[PDB]
């Protein structure tokens, strides 16, 4: 869908986020790990441990692929092109770990921000994560 | 399923420390708010309008303690994951027609909401000891099949 | 996302089946019933018995529908718009069906074209579907 | 997930109609055609480009009867299915690094080349009699993934 509702609580809560979306961004990488394991497959070069400074350093690109997608709500493909091939055709990356990531993504708002957290922008998110996970899954199909 | 001396040790505190009502019913609105056409098994609750409504609604709430009254039969049951959900995989499969994959879509709801209501307490550590829970219990639900 | 040489295919392999179409669907639709029993629940009042007027009936017009989709792949959206919402507020069907149908109507086609069941094609065709499904599931989120 | 053998024999009798082999390296390498994410994890294979590659990659064809020979093994120990494929599981987690997901689109390859193979012969009440099975499988090569 991703209509006016989900544009306003898309950018709405996009922002009690503020320069926190990194650590958030960080936070739920390091969810996925403990979860699921297998994540950890496709980043073995990193030091996959709490603290670590690529997995903040890689939060970090995750909050702002996502901060600039959640502006441009209006075209989502091409903001995300730049990261549809390096997933989609130079990471063979496997589409249900997006699933699996955003729901991380999630849980971690939730957690962090409740009384923002309500089943309407919740909703509106999960729709919104899904888009991006979409245009991802994009290339190779 | 496994879960360690250590993994079972915080299961225990963390459903303790939390109420265990609002949570199935925080839990189950969510759901038919969030994956809306999952509501077509609920048409006896009237008004799941929208969120608001889905929310405030006596049975959706009065459900949800159903539901989790059940999902924490699971918690002090972890081995035994089987028989207790024995007839109720057939409600939810048999007499209600429900989808499993729909038993995980509720699994990871709750998950959320155990973490809406306990903020910097789930730990992704924490948060993993309920994914295996969730899965355990989702899997056990989604097991008559035959 | 599909094509560029994707269409031919689709129009290609979609070539064979012809005036066959129709009833392919129809059995498709009994191998769901009978490998996703839960499917059926979509359908009480159909008679479900291997021969019926009543899922024949049904078949034509889901095989119609992507028989249409086949002529008009630069968008599908806006033709298969009737049944958009069709399945997502009036009937609210759930989405792991689709790829539940998706499944056995390319154990239908199979059965059917052993010849021009292909990898290729079969691909193809894996994709015509998804986008289909994809398409048709627009309208819930 | 066992049966009456109405249908549990159609399978034995079925699978005895196909070879056991032209099957599996049909099966894999559509897996790979179909689904391309899926050659990672064959990097050891060489050229798998065109589903013309793929298809005529005698890596894919020589690891087809493999896959196959554990699915026999599935298929006689119809039952036993969880503690048959307990070495493939760690194997499959711990070392290939498999997403679980794949096994049941694994099956469902096996399951579309399966009345590739046989067109006619084969029909929903003995299509589905092998899902049951197929379904059963990769829920036997998950177990361990925790
Ligand atoms: C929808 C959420 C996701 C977004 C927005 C996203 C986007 C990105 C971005 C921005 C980068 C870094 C580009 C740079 O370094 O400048 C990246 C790299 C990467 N991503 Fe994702 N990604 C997402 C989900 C995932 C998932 C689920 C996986 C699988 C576990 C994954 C695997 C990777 C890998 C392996 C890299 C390369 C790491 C590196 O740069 O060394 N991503 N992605
Ligand atoms: C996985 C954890 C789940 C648990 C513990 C659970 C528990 C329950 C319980 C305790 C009941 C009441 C039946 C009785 O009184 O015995 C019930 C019924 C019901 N459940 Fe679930 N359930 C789960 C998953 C689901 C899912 C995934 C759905 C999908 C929509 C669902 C939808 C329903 C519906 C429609 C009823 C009939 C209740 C009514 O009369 O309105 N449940 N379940
Ligand atoms: C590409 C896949 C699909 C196609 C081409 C399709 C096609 C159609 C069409 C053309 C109609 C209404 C046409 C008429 O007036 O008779 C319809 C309605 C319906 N569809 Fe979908 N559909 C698809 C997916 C599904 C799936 C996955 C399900 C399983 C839940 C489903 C179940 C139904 C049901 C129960 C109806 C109403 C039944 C009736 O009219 O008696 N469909 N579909
Ligand atoms: C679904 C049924 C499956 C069965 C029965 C199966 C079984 C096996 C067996 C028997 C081996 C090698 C054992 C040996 O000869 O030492 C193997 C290895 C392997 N498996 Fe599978 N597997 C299945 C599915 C999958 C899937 C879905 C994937 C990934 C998409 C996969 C990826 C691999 C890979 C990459 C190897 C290479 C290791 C080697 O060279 O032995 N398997 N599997």
């Amino acid at each position: 869908v991703l209509s006016g509702e989900d544009k306003s609580n898309i950018k709405a809560a996009w922002g009690k986020i503020g320069g926190h979306g990194a650590e958030y961004g960080a936070e739920a990488l390091e969810r996925m790990f403990a979860s699921f394991p297998t994540t950890k497959t496709y980043f073995p070069h990193f030091d996959v441990s709490h603290g670590s400074a690529q997995v903040k350093g890689h939060g970090k690109k995750v909050a702002d692929a996502l901060a600039s997608a959640a502006g441009h709500l209006d075209d989502l493909p091409g903001a995300l092109s730049a990261l549809s091939d390096l997933h989609a055709h130079k990471l063979r990356v496997d589409p249900v770990n997006f699933k699996l990531l955003s729901h991380c993504l999630l849980v971690t708002l939730a957690s962090h921000h409740p009384a923002d957290f309500t089943p309407a922008v919740h909703a509106s998110l999960d729709k919104f994560l899904a888009s991006v996970s979409t245009v991802l899954t994009s290339k190779y199909r | 399923v496994h879960l360690t001396d250590a993994e079972k040790a915080a299961v225990s505190c963390l459903w303790g420390k939390v109420n265990s009502d609002e949570v199935g019913g925080e839990a189950l609105g969510r759901l038919l708010v969030v994956y809306p056409w999952t509501q077509r098994y609920f048409d006896s609750f009237g008004d799941l309008s929208s969120a608001s409504a889905i929310m405030g609604n006596a049975k959706v709430k009065a459900h949800g303690k159903k539901v989790i009254t059940a999902f924490n039969d699971g918690l002090n049951h972890l081995d035994s994951l089987k028989g207790t959900f024995a007839s109720l995989s057939e409600l939810h499969c048999d007499k209600l027609h429900v989808d499993p994959e729909n038993f995980r879509l509720l699994g990871n709801m709750i998950v959320i909401v155990l973490g809406h209501h306990l903020g910097k307490d789930f730990t992704p550590a924490a948060q993993a000891a309920f994914q295996k829970v969730v899965a355990g219990v989702a899997t056990a639900l989604a097991h008559k099949y035959h």
